[PDB]
Formats: structure tokens, sequence, C-alpha cells
């Protein structure tokens, strides 16, 4: 019963709360933009300089 | 300060649940919607016909104004 | 959302980019012949990256100063021996030292005396402090980025 | 009271009056009353009670003469258990600005009889302790509450109650007041509560128990109220405690103890209110749900 | 003294007499929502115009450039600058919709809160105007140009007041100047009597959709209509960002990536969205100075709604035939801005000149008339 | 209401202000310094705006855009003196604001003096910006050397400052910026004055002889009317005297001469309003402890109610903290002093002994001489 533990661990005195919504919001940062990032990139293969890259990166001359 | 010198109430009960007993969106289907039609078919026939009407009049100016710019080909039969 | 949108907006008031452009500056080693000093505009400023010969590092760097004006002891924080990089500031009132002369062979500022020896050091002179040495690095030896 | 009964456990028996409604009483039947008196007041769910200067083997004696009738099945020695009455955060406000001064009650559910927790309660109840317009301590009163209230004039009167059940239980407050003061005086009563389950200190405590214990003695004062408490003692606890079983438990009591027991039932729970009269000035569960926490 | 500090306390009482303790009708619709996304609205424009403030120059050699520099140069520039120029837009699509729910629900019978909410809109447009000159595209020159010269339709105090604007002889540099510092400066008046506007508000409290006494059932501002508030912007936010963000150059006129020029008149000036229900009105009449009066009393207008209030009832929530007439009003004003829009030929002149007469006659004429004949028809 | 004075949501506050507003029947002319530093404020955002209507927030147009502003702007030259001379009567007005509160106790109306408090330090960030404006020399090194000091705070040092200046020294990001904050800035402080009247209306004046004037309160108007409207006639003639007949006297030359960041001026010193201040700044030789002495030199403001031990509340029956104020003042006259001359002995040692001394009196002497007192009247 998450509900449960989660409401007397956490959200039952405010200073829990709050405390809760900092690392909730480093850890949400955190995995949000990779996902974002991934799936932004993901959807544009091949068309950024990250991907075409290797081609002049010590690859030429 | 409002509250207190606002109105003279007599012989009104009032009934109410604290939030956490009740449902926040409750009877979606059997309740909810059936009124989101209600409103909606009692406000159409004030609100649509206007609009409705600019909708002709704009779609005829811009094609009325269109045809203005074609040519009249009864202006180059006297040419020869 | 406000973190980010703080964030963004505090960031507009940092160096922009065109700032940030004349930020650092690299230096060609392998173009500066010894004893002739090179004067290089860095930040507005002038910026001095001198090749010391062979009599600079000796007969400039065998001072015998006791309480030398400003305390600079070489080992604190300069690096390569025929290579001197200073900041073309008299730390007296902003005068650009001429490395042309110099009383002591090093540099000489045409507004006051302030005469700084090849090791930019004061000496003979109303200047405070030596004329500022800036940061930089040899990652590729050839080259020396400042800034 | 009653509204508060009849919303914070709508829908069960325990919201009924005592009383009963207009209907019933207008049509009870000569049978009813008869079964009423079969159904219930039987032997088993009797206790005769008696103080003074009385013999007990005396007493039992005269008992076996006129209280005749054994049972013959086993249905007639079961003592049935009630269906549990279920609580609900809400509020009853009975809204009439004709009436002189404002009625506020508000209120937890509580454990029932059989609990030691209901000793802390009773402890803690004696921190807050009672008030009325003719308490000659005045501005000086121990309760801070009753302070304030003299201070700020806030109520004609206030009172804490623990009120007991078998299997469940009320615990809040009511106070009368004037209609613009009605939010001023909730805001510091449950201030009031709030520290409770935040700050309680021994000073506080040493006092209450104090105040409890003279309290206890003072329901056995007499051979009426003596009796009334060995006829509930067996009828509720199943047996009699005495004052020196008592007092133990209510010295067991301390700041600490009072905060933990204050918190496991009043701390982010979800009220029972009910508000009689010129109302207007006292507003909105919402704001009184969240007058439920944070010091 | 005071139990409570939120009641005591000079400065947080205010906090709460106006957003925590303040009694709302408890039916007020999502049209009440406005308000506050206007004063949201305002604290933004201003953070972000002084954000924008900060790399601008005022001058005719560095205007185009220094905006330029911004988006391209400034970290986050690009997107300050978006915000700013849509946030304008959102500003006026609110109070569109503010103004409109006003009319409807009747809220107008609060006089001095209705006045100041004119005046408020008033400063907005100009301001809006004087904002839109400072990035110095052609759009913006000649926009500046083709109004300011309006001016000179009055009589006598008209050539004169112009080149006193001006500052010279034609938009220039001085009036560039004069426009940072107005553009700088009106944001915090609307501010001010935003101040005011809240004030007389408050004297009555809200009005609410059935026009009737909220007295038997009024609400803590707080947290019913704070967490309405707060949702009703995210609402509106996420398509102002959508936009924003997908669609930056939607809104605009690409005339304004070229910078001003003196000796070239684009093909089309018009004005942003928000003003070309106005240029409509503008051009219906032809003789430049009656063209001038018409526009003034396209707006000024709303000084008079008060007056025409002939109906025994608030709203028009139980007024079938007003609320027709109302959405032919609405309807009414999406072809002034179409019109606005489109070139000074047939059939848009005629259609134009239709659409303006026909404006004036329903605020004027009909809204009056009907409220009457509908007093009659409740048997009043 | 009968009249339309009490019942009208604005006239009602124009009234409750200022026309009907009780005032004690006693304040002498040290009371007339508010109303004065009010006007003076609507006065500096007026001539303000007339002059940002023709500058232009750029380095290689500052200079000049003033100059054509006093030289081809109806009337600029005039109004570019009203403000600067402004900004200086504006100081004055301040300094005397806050003696007379010093001297008549009244900062025991905490919060009227905290936010006055905040109000000196806005006006003089306010003045500090401003100054730079015209682009020349002083406007340079003044925003060079003092915005300067904030790298000596380890850590974030170079950095908040290399964010303030928006670059590696201060430049033309630096200027554009200021605009903006000198532009902004003045309106917060006719924000904030609002707060500081609220507050102070709570309890109403206090008066020289710091007892309740319940007894004897007067109606605002006429009588504080017409003597504020007096009292601004009287200190606008010599502002003005001073302003048209000797425009440059309080100026730097040195300003007068486009900046150059390769010629570091010889003497590098402040308005005649922050000499003071630029003393107590050199007095102590260390970039970090002159910084932290400059801040409390100001931010010691904040700390006077709390070192009140008097039983009475002005100094008005107080012959001891009488000349302990006196010498106060007069250690200010010699900070001023100090701070306009070079870095060199007498004036080195001289300096910090005045620096010494100003917070000696205000942290021991002042609350001792109150205990001391109480006990002299057998108390
Ligand atoms: C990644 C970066 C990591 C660092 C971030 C640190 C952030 C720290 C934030 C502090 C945490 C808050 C703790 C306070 C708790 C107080 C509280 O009661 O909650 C707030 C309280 C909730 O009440 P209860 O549900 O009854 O809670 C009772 C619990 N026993 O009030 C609320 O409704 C909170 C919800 C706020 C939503 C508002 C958002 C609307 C705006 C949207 C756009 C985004 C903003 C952009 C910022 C603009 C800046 C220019
Ligand atoms: C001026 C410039 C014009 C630029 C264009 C502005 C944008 C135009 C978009 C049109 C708005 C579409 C909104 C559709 C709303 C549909 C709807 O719900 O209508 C029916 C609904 C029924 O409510 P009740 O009668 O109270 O019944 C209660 C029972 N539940 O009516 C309402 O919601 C009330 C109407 C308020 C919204 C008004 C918005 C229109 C805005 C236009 C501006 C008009 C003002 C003039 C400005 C002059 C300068
Ligand atoms: C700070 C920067 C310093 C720059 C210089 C500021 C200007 C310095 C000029 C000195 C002022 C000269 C004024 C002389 C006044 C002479 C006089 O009348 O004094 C006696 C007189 C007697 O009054 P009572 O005791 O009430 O008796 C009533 C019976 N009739 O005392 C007074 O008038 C009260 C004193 C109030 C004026 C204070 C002005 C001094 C100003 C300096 C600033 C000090 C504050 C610290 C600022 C820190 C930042
Ligand atoms: C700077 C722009 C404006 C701001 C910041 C603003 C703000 C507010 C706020 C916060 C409210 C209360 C909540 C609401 O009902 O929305 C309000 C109410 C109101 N405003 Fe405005 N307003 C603005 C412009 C105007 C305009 C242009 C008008 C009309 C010409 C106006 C008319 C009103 C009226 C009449 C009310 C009463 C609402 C009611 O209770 O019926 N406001 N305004
Ligand atoms: C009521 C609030 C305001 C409104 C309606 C508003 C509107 C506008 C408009 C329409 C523009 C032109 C946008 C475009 O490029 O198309 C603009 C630009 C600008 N505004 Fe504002 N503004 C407001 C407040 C401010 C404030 C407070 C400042 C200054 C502190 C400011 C500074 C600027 C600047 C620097 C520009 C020029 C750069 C640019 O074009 O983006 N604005 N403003
Ligand atoms: C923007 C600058 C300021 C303005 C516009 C201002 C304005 C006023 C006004 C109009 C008054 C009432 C009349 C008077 O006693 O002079 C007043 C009173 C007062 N102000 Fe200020 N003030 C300013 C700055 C300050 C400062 C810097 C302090 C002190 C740190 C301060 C402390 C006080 C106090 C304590 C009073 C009470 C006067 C009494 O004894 O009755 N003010 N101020
Ligand atoms: C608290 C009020 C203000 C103070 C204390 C103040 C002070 C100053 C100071 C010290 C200067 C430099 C004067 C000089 O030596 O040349 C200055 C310049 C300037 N100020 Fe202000 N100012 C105030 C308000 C304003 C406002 C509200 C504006 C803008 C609307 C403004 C615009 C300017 C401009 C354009 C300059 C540059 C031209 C010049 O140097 O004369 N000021 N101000
Ligand atoms: C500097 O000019 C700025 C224009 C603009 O759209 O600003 C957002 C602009 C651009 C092109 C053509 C016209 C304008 C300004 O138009 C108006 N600008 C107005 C400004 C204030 C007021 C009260 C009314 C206004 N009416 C109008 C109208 F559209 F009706 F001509
Ligand atoms: C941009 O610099 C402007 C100066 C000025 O005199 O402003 C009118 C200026 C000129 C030369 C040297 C120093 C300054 C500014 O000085 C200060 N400026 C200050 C500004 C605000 C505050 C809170 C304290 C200040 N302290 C000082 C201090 F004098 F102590 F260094
Ligand atoms: O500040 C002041 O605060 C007072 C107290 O509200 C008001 O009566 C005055 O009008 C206002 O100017
Ligand atoms: S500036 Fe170099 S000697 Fe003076």
């Amino acid at each position: 019963a998450l509900l449960r533990q989660a409401y007397s661990a956490l959200f039952r005195r405010t200073s829990t709360f709050a405390l809760t919504v900092v690392l909730g919001a480093v850890l949400f940062e955190r995995a949000f933009d990779q996902g974002a990032d991934a799936i932004f990139e993901h959807l544009n293969e091949g068309k950024l300089w990250k991907h075409i890259k290797h081609k002049y990166e010590a690859s030429e001359e | 300060i409002h509250f207190g010198n606002l109105a003279r109430v007599r012989h009104i009960i009032t009934y109410s649940l604290s939030p956490f007993e009740q449902r926040a969106i409750p009877n979606i289907f059997s309740d909810a919607l059936p009124n989101v039609w209600r409103r909606f078919s009692s406000q159409v026939f004030k609100v649509a016909p206007p609009f409705l009407g600019a909708y002709l009049l704009y779609s005829w100016g811009t094609q009325e104004f269109e045809r203005l710019k074609r040519k009249n080909p009864a202006d180059y039969e006297n040419d020869q | 959302a406000a973190k980010n949108v703080v964030t963004q907006f505090i960031s507009s008031l940092s160096a922009s980019a065109d700032v940030l452009a004349l930020s650092k500056i690299e230096i060609k080693l392998s173009d500066i012949p010894e004893g002739k000093n090179v004067a290089f505009k860095w930040r507005g400023k002038p910026l001095f990256v001198r090749h010391r010969t062979q009599a600079e590092i000796n007969q400039e760097a065998e001072v015998d100063v006791s309480k030398l004006r400003d305390p600079q002891h070489d080992l604190d924080r300069v690096k390569k021996p025929e290579w001197v990089i200073l900041v073309g500031v008299c730390t007296h009132l902003g005068c650009v030292p001429i490395a042309n002369s110099g009383d002591f062979g090093g540099y000489y500022c045409p507004c006051h005396g302030s005469h700084y020896d090849a090791s930019g050091r004061i000496r003979k002179g109303p200047a405070p402090y030596n004329l500022e040495v800036p940061t930089y690095q040899f990652v590729g030896d050839d080259l020396v980025v400042v800034g | 009271f009653d509204y508060l009964h009849a919303t914070a456990f709508q829908g069960t028996a325990l919201a009924r009056t005592v009383e009963g409604t207009t209907e019933n009483i207008k049509h009870l039947t000569r049978a009813d009353l008869a079964s009423y008196i079969d159904t219930h007041f039987k032997a088993p769910r009797m206790v005769l009670a008696a103080a003074g200067g009385i013999s007990h083997k005396e007493l039992v004696d005269a008992a076996r003469q006129h209280f005749s009738g054994v049972s013959f099945t086993y249905k007639e020695d079961a003592v049935p258990i009630l269906p549990r009455c279920r609580f609900t955060g809400s509020e009853i406000r009975a809204r009439d600005d004709a009436l002189p001064v404002a009625h506020v009650a508000l209120a937890v559910e509580g454990p029932g009889w059989a609990d030691p927790d209901n000793v802390v309660l009773h402890v803690a109840n004696a921190i807050i302790g009672r008030y009325d317009r003719t308490f000659g301590g005045g501005k000086h009163l121990s309760s801070r509450l009753a302070a304030l209230a003299v201070e700020h004039k806030l109520c004609h009167s206030f009172q804490t109650f623990n009120t007991s059940y078998s299997d469940t239980g009320l615990f809040g407050f009511h106070f009368v007041a004037d209609p613009l003061s009605i939010d001023d005086m909730m805001f510091c009563a449950q201030g009031e509560w709030m520290r409770l389950c935040t700050s309680t200190t021994e000073s506080e405590v040493k006092r209450a128990k104090n105040h409890l214990r003279s309290a206890m003695v003072a329901q056995l004062d007499g051979t009426t109220p003596v009796c009334e408490t060995i006829g509930s003692h067996l009828l509720n606890y199943g047996r009699r405690i005495s004052l020196e079983e008592w007092d133990s438990r209510i010295s067991a009591v301390d700041a600490r103890m009072v905060r933990d027991v204050c918190s496991k039932y009043i701390y982010d729970k979800c009220p029972a209110l009910a508000a009689v009269g010129p109302i207007e000035q006292l507003l909105d569960y919402n704001r009184i749900r969240s007058g439920m926490y944070w010091i | 003294m005071a139990p409570n500090i939120r009641k005591s306390h000079p400065l947080l009482k205010m906090i709460n007499n106006s957003l925590i303790d303040l009694p709302a009708p408890s039916n007020i619709s999502a049209w009440w929502n406005f308000g506050s996304l206007l004063a949201v609205c305002l604290m933004t424009q201003i953070l972000t115009g002084l954000l924008l403030a900060m790399h601008y120059t005022a001058d005719t050699s560095l205007a185009f450039s220094s905006v330029a520099h911004t988006c391209r140069n400034v970290q986050y520039g690009w997107l300050i600058r978006n915000l700013h120029a849509n946030g304008a837009s959102f500003f006026f699509i609110c109070i569109f919709l503010h103004i409109g729910r006003g009319l409807y629900y009747g809220s107008y019978l609060y006089k001095e809160t209705w006045n100041t909410g004119v005046i408020l809109l008033l400063t907005l447009m100009a301001t809006a105007f004087v904002g839109y000159v400072l990035p110095w595209g052609q759009m913006s020159f000649w926009g500046a140009t083709v109004i300011t010269n309006l001016f000179s339709a009055i009589p006598y105090i008209g050539h004169t007041l112009v080149e006193w604007a001006w500052g010279g002889f034609s938009v220039d540099n001085p009036t560039l100047t004069r426009f940072f510092a107005l553009h700088f400066l009106l944001p915090f008046a609307i501010a001010g009597i935003t101040i005011i506007h809240l004030t007389f508000l408050h004297e009555s409290g809200s009005n609410n959709p059935l026009g009737i006494s909220s007295d038997s059932d009024k609400i803590p501002f707080h947290p019913y209509y704070s967490f309405k508030d707060i949702l009703g912007l995210t609402l509106m936010l996420t398509p102002f960002l959508t936009l924003a963000l997908f669609s930056p150059n939607l809104l605009g006129d690409p005339e304004n990536f070229t910078p001003a020029n003196p000796l070239v008149t684009p093909p089309h000036i018009k004005p942003e969205w928000y003003f070309l229900f106005a240029y409509a009105i503008l051009r219906s009449i032809p003789n430049k100075l009656g063209g001038v009066l018409a526009l003034a009393a396209s707006v000024l207008i709303l000084f008079l709604i008060p007056f025409l209030h002939k109906s025994k009832q608030r709203t028009m929530t139980f007024r079938p035939l007003s609320q027709t007439l109302f959405w032919l009003l609405v309807a009414n004003l999406l072809i002034l801005t179409w019109i606005g829009s489109q070139p000074v030929e047939h059939p848009f002149i005629i259609i134009g000149q239709m659409a303006s007469l026909s404006y004036f006659t329903i605020l004027l004429i009909l809204f009056p008339t009907i409220g009457t004949l509908e007093n009659k028809m409740l048997n009043y």
C-alpha cells in the first residue's frame, strides 16, 4: 500500500512534503530532460551536427 | 471586513462532505456529459447563426474579389 | 518549470555570444623571435608576449632585489622560461608600457617613468604593482591560449 | 450536538436523536413499545448497581428473588454486537440570522470506551479546558484559549468533549459566540488543537493531570454518581475501574504522549462540523480543513 | 491587537483583504478568470520588457540591429523577444474577452470600475503602439508615420501637435528616443491604474452570471478562486506558448524584417491583429478628419455603455433577444477585423462601411431599444 | 456620508492623508523634509523623463547625446542642470530627514524607519547608475572601481561581477543595463514611499518633545500645507541660486572628458553625498574588509531602534546625548572631507580614526550615555 506509506512518510508533515517536492524535482529534471532530448534526437536521426560530426572530426585532410 | 454584514438569511440548511470523502470528477457519463450536451444545445442557435452569416459574407467577398482579377474574354473579341 | 525559466532569464544578463567571442586569444609562439617583444590586443588592452633570449633569464632573472615592490617571485605564478606573458597596462594610471626601451631592458611607461624589468616587474618609477600576468596555457605548445 | 451526530455518523444508527422523530411519536404502537422492552430490557444486558450503606450479600439476595426468569436457548444469553457506525468528515449548517448567538461544534472520530488512549485524550481536553463569561479567573485563566477568549472577547463560552461509545466516539469542542467573532474563535480554537499535536509542554500536562484527577474524584460525590459510575463501568469496561487504577493511568501521561495521541486522532483529519444560528462569518469547510494542519 | 497577524498587519491585511478572505460570488464562471490573467500578463510584459530594454539602443542607426543582436547573441534573447511580442497579443486576447464578459453580464453598471477599465484599454493601446516602433522595421516606421500623421487633420492645433510629437518634420530619431521612454513608462501607469481599478471594484464586489445578489452565497477567494484562476492560467498559457514556440512568425508582418526606409512605402500598411477592427473603421470614412473621429469614437463609445442600459435585469443570461444581438455584434467585429486586413478595393470598401455602420448602430440604437422591448415582454 | 470627501474611495484618500490628517500642533521645521523629499522625487522623475527622451544608451553616443541635449534641445541645459543638482538637493534633504529622526527618536516607529532605510539604499543605487549615463571619465572609473569591489566576496566573486557587467569590464552592455535600472528604480522609490507613509499613518507623527500629542492635534491643512509650501520655497532658493549661478560647483571636471579605459584619473572620488562612505571604505585596507565596513556604514541604520536605552523619546531633554549627537554630525563632516582627500598622511590616520569613532558613537557611546542618563534622573 504505497499510497498509505507515502502519505505517512512524505505527505503527512509539511516538512517532509517540501523535502519530497525538492528531491522529486531533482530526480524529475534529470529524467525528463534525458527522455526529452532522446525523443527529439531520435525523431531527427542523422540531421543534427552531433550525427554528421564524425565526417570532419579528425577524419579529414 | 465583508463577511458577516452581507445578508439577512433565515431557515436554510446546507450539507457538504470533506473533499477526501468524495470523488473529484464524479458521474462523467451519467451526469457530466449529458449536461454538457444540454448546455451546448441551448446555445448553438443563438451563437452559431451570426458566425455562420459571417463565414458566408467572408467567403463571398473573398471570391467576388478574386473574380474581378480574372479577365473577361469579351474585351478582346473585336481585336482581329 | 520555474527553475528553467528563471535560469534562462538570469542567463540573459551574462556575456552574450559576441562578447564571449573576444574572451580568449590564441597566440602562435612559433612566430616570435628571441628578445623581440610582440603586443596583441586582448580585451581592449594590450597583451605582451615576449620571447626571452639567453641574456634575459640570466641578466634579468638574477635581480638581487630584497623587498621587491610588488612581491613577484617567479616560481609563484609564471611558466615557460623564454616566454613571458603580460598585460600591457601600467598599474600606476593604466598607461601602456613600451617594450622598446625600458631603463631595465624590460618596459617603460612614458607617462610617469615606471620602468619595468624584462620580467614584467616595476623597478624605477611611480607604478605600485607589476604589469599583471593573465591566465593561459600551452595545450598546443606552438600555441598559447590567453583568456 | 444532535446535528453534529446526524452528520458525523450520517447514514447510520448513531445519526439519530434519542427522542426520535415526530412521525414515530405520532404512530408508535402499544405493540412496538412492548416489543422494545421485550427485545431490549434483558438480564445479560442489564446491571443492578447500588451505592451507599447496603450489604452486597443482602443485595444479591433480593436480586435472585425479584429478577426471576431464566433463559433456555443460547440466543437469550447472547449479547448482540452492533453494526459499526461509519464516520464522515462533513458539515451541516443551519442558518438563522434571527437567533442572538451562534453555536459551533467541531469534532473528529474518537476511539471508544475500551481504548487506553481515552485517558490521554481527556488529559488533552484538560489542557484546553473550558470557559464561560462568569469565570472569575478572567484574563489569568491557565487555559490559553480561555485567555484569548477573554482578551479578544471571542465567545460567551466554550467546552471540549470526549464523548465515548462502545466502538467509536467524538472528540471535539463547542462554543457560543456573537455573529461577528465566530471566525476568530474558530481560528484560535483550531490553533490550540494544533498546539496539542505539536508543542504541548510538561508544565501544561502536570496541571492537566491534576485537573483531571480532581475531576474523576468529583464524579464520585454522592451515592447517585457512584452508582452511575458502577452501572456504566460494568456495562462499558466489563468491570469497575477504581480511582486507584485511573490515577495510575493518568500519572503515566506526559507531554510526549499527549502530542503523539492527539496527532494520531487530530492531525490532518476531516472533521465533522455543525453550526447553528447567525453563522455567516464562519465559512468554507475547506478553510476549516486547512486548520487541521501546521502548528 | 488582532489574534492572527493577517488581519492586523498594515500590509498582510492588504494581501489578505483582496486575495485570501475576499468574499467572492460562489458562481462566477471562467469568464471571470480574465482579470487575474490580465494582471499576470502585465507583470509578465514588464519583466520581459526590462530584460529586452537592457540590450536595446534607441537610435535609428542601431535600433533594428540591437534587436537582431539580442535575438542572435543574448542568452535566450530570442525566447525573451518571442514571449514579449506574443505576450502583447495574449494581453489583447485577454482584454477583449474581459470586456466582452463585462458587456454581456452588465458589469459596466459598476461605473468607476468600468471607466477605469476603459482608461486601461487606451493606455494599453498607446503602449503597444509605441512599443511596435522600437524594432524600427518598415511597418514600425510606416505605421508610426501614417497614424501620427492623422493628427494634422485636427483644426489648427493639428499641424503643430504633430511636429511637436515627432520632434521634427517627419518620424525620425527624436521620435524614436521619445517613444522608447514612453513605452518604458506607460506600463507602470497601467499597473498604477490597475490598482485603482481593483479598489473601486472591491467597493461592490464581483458581479455574477445571473446578475442577482450573491450575498446569500459568498465564498473565500482562496482556495476557490486562487485554484480556479491558476488553472485558467495554464489553460490559456498552453496555446500562447504553443503558437509562440512552434509558429513564432504567425502573427507578425514580414515587412518588419526589413529596416525602415523613408523612400519606400510598403504596398499594404496594416497594424497587428488587435488594431485591425479599428483600422477598418478608420478607413471606412473617407475624409481625414471624419475618419479620425470615427476611430476615436470606436473606442470612446465604451464610456457610454453604462448609460444605454434599459433592461430591468442586469445580465443577458435571461434575455434571448439581447443575446443574439450581442453575438451579432461579436461577429460584426470579426468582419471589421477581416476588412482591416484587406486592401481598399471593392467589395471590401462597401462591406467595410456597412460593418462600421452596423457597429455603432447596434450599440447606440438596437441595444437600448431591444432592452426596452424586452421589459414589455415581461410585462414591466 | 454628507461630504463627498469622506465617502468617495479616492477623495477619501487624498483627504485622510493631506487634509483632515491629525498632526501634532508643535512639529518644527525639521518635519518639513518628508514633503520636500516627496516633491523632490516627483521632480527628479519629471526632469529625468525629459532627458531620457534625448538620450542614447550606447558608449559611442552617450557622452555626445547629453552634450547634444545641453547644446541643441530647447532648455535642455536647464533641464540637465535641475536633474543633476536635484539629485544633490534630494540628498541634502534626505540627510536632514534622517538626522531629525535620530535626534527625536522617530526610529521607534520601526516599520516607518526600516522602510526609510530601504528608500535610502534605493536612492543611492539610483544615483549610482544615473551617474554612469553621461559616460565621462569619472562615470567610467567610478563604475569600474566600485563594482569591482564585489569580486572580493570569496567564491562567487568574479562571478557576480562579470554577470553584473555583462562582460569582462565595464562596457556598453553595462551602460544599457544601467540606463534601464536608472529608469526603473525611481518608480520603486515612489512605490516604497507609499508604504513608508502608510506605516507612518498608523501611529501619526512624532513631535519635538516626544510626548503624546493627542491632547493637541491639528488638521494637516492649512497648518502644514502652508508650512510645507513655505519650507519648499525657502530651500528652493539656494538650490536654484547655486544651480543657476554656479552650475559646476559640485561637479567633477574630469567628467567633461569622454571616458577612456586606458587612462586612470589621478583622483577618483564620488559626488559629495557619497564621500563619507568612500572615506570609511578606504579606512580599512583589505578589499573585503573595506567592503564590509562600507556596507555596515549604511546598514547600521537598521540597528538604531535597538540601541535606544533612554526612558525619554527625544534628545530635547538629554544634554549629554545632544552633544554626543553633534559630535557625530561633526564626525561626518570629517569623514566627508577625508573622502575628498588623497590617500596619504595625515589623511589616512585621520580617516581611520573618524571611521572608528563613527561606529563607536553609535554602537557604544549612545546606548551607554542613555543608560547613564536614566540614573541621573533617578530611574
Ligand atoms: C490592465 C487591464 C485590466 C486589468 C489588469 C483588469 C483587472 C481586473 C480584475 C483582476 C478584475 C476582477 C476579476 C474579473 O472579473 O476578471 C476585474 C474586474 C472588472 N474589470 Fe478589469 N481589468 C482590466 C481592464 C478592464 C477593462 C478594459 C474593462 C472594461 C472597459 C474592465 C472592466 C472590469 C469590470 C467592469 C470588472 C467587474 C467584473 C465583474 O465582477 O462583473 N477591466 N478587472
Ligand atoms: C503593457 C506592457 C507592454 C506591452 C503591451 C508591450 C508591447 C510591446 C510591443 C508590441 C513591442 C513590439 C514587439 C515586436 O517586436 O513586434 C514591444 C517591444 C519592446 N518593448 Fe514592450 N511592451 C510592454 C512593456 C514593456 C516594458 C515594461 C518595457 C521596458 C522595461 C518594454 C520594452 C520593450 C522593448 C525593449 C522592445 C523592443 C524590442 C522588441 O521589439 O522586441 N516593453 N513591446
Ligand atoms: C524617498 C525618501 C523618503 C521620503 C519620500 C520620505 C517621506 C516621509 C514623509 C512625507 C514623512 C512625514 C513628514 C516628516 O516627518 O518629514 C516621513 C516621516 C518619516 N520618515 Fe521618511 N521619507 C524618506 C526617507 C526616509 C529615511 C531614509 C528615513 C530614515 C532611515 C525615514 C524615516 C522616517 C520616519 C522615522 C518618519 C517619522 C517622522 C516623525 O518623527 O514623525 N524616511 N518620511
Ligand atoms: C530618484 C530619482 C533620480 C535620481 C536620484 C537621479 C539622479 C541622476 C544622476 C546623479 C544623474 C547624473 C547627473 C550628471 O551628473 O550628469 C542622472 C542622470 C540621468 N538621469 Fe536621473 N535621476 C533620477 C531619476 C531619473 C528618472 C526617473 C529618469 C528617467 C525617466 C532619469 C534619467 C536620467 C538621464 C537620461 C540621465 C542622463 C543625462 C544626464 O547626465 O543629465 N533619472 N540622474
Ligand atoms: C507605430 O504603429 C504601430 C502599429 C501597431 O500595429 O502596433 C501594434 C500600426 C502599424 C500599421 C498601421 C497602423 C498601426 C497603428 O494603428 C492604430 N493604433 C492605435 C493606437 C492607439 C489607439 C487608441 C488607437 C489606434 N488605432 C489604430 C488603427 F489601427 F485604428 F489605425
Ligand atoms: C558609477 O559611480 C558613480 C559614483 C557617484 O558619485 O554617484 C553619484 C562614484 C564615483 C566615483 C567613486 C565612487 C562612486 C560611487 O561610490 C559609492 N556608491 C554607492 C552606491 C550605493 C551604495 C549603497 C553605497 C555606495 N558607496 C559608494 C562609496 F563612495 F562608498 F564608494
Ligand atoms: S601610468 Fe605608467 S608611470 Fe604613470
